[PDB]
């Protein structure tokens, strides 16, 4: 608890450092890299409608 | 939820009286093909005529 | 000329169902069948979980306590969740249930507009039994597949992408029909593999209906 407490060891002349962490879920979009193990890589032309 | 976008025909350009290019603008997401598709076969294959070529 | 009638609806089994429709001229056949088929996957009325509260967790991206699964876990098992409703469009079902065991849809509370088609289906895996789970799920109606990020608030309403698609696996088998006054006629046969929320000859009511509307719009004025 006191390793916490205590103020972090930080770069000199920064009072505070605060680390906002961003997730996004990114999903097929048309141009993304997709490959197969064989090595035949390609972009998503589109994103094509089921019954099509 | 049973509401789909209504297609409306803005163009039924004729260049001839044989040829004419009727289009509609918004239809719905995959709906094009498919009415397009039941169009073509039912015309092409279906519409009847009185030309019996067999003399 | 002859008109298509569903004269068989046949439950082979309570997620898939063939819907036959014998007096179907030749050529006609084909294209019903096609047409029907696209229709019926690309927009059908469905019901799907649109937004998910845990009551103890903040953001999708972390766990619960006693939950074996992640709180992203518990959304992607709900969103595959075979859900109806009649009545009003949309309906929240809130879940409570303590101590071991894994939930199931059946532990959700039970509305009389909404009933559960698969209660056997898991959610996610109690295994502490001090912890307990409590969520608000809200299922809405919506057609074809709506992203998260399409739609639209607090911080912890967590929405997750709504497939509002009942039906998963649809195949249309043309043959010829038994009829022995006038021949080349050939019934249609269409299995629809639906997650079962959907009724399968109101659904291919439906989407005849649908199609006739789209197809009112050829015909002048």
């Amino acid at each position: 608890r006191r390793k916490i407490t205590q103020g972090d060891d930080l770069a000199p002349g920064v009072l505070k450092i605060v680390k906002v962490y961003l997730a996004v879920k990114r999903r097929i979009q048309p141009g993304d890299k997709m490959a197969g193990r064989h090595g035949n890589k390609g972009v998503i032309s589109k994103i094509n409608p089921i019954e099509d | 939820v049973t509401e789909f976008l209504k297609p409306r025909l803005v163009d039924i350009e004729q260049v001839s009286s044989t040829h004419a290019k009727v289009t509609l603008e918004p239809l719905e997401r995959g709906f094009g093909h498919t009415l397009g598709n039941a169009l073509r076969r039912i015309l092409l294959s279906s519409m009847p005529g009185c030309a019996v070529t067999e003399v | 000329f002859l008109k298509p009638r569903l004269v068989d609806i046949e439950q082979v089994s309570s997620t898939h169902a063939k819907v036959t429709l014998e007096p179907l001229e030749r050529g006609f056949g084909h294209t019903l069948g096609n047409a029907l088929r696209r229709i019926l996957l690309s927009s059908m009325p469905g019901c799907a979980v649109t937004e998910v509260e845990i009551d103890g967790v903040l953001h999708e991206y972390s766990t619960k306590e006693g939950v074996q699964e992640d709180i992203l876990e518990i959304l992607l098992n709900l969103k595959g969740l075979a859900v109806r409703v009649q009545g009003k469009d949309e309906v929240i079902l809130t879940l409570n249930k303590s101590g071991i065991g894994p939930v199931t849809a059946a532990d959700i509370t039970h509305d009389g507009d909404v009933e559960i088609v698969k209660p056997q289906h898991v959610i996610c895996h109690l295994t502490d039994e001090n912890a307990s789970i409590s969520m608000r799920i809200k299922v809405q109606r919506g057609r074809g597949y709506v992203p998260a990020s399409t739609r639209i608030r607090p911080i912890g309403r967590l929405l997750v992408d709504a497939c509002y698609s009942p039906v998963e696996r649809i195949a249309y088998n043309v043959e010829a029909a038994r009829v022995e006054q006038r021949t080349d006629l050939d019934k249609l046969v269409i299995e629809m593999e639906t997650n079962g929320t959907i009724d399968p000859e109101e659904a291919i009511r439906r989407a005849a209906t649908i199609l006739a509307e789209q197809l009112e719009a050829f015909v002048d004025l």
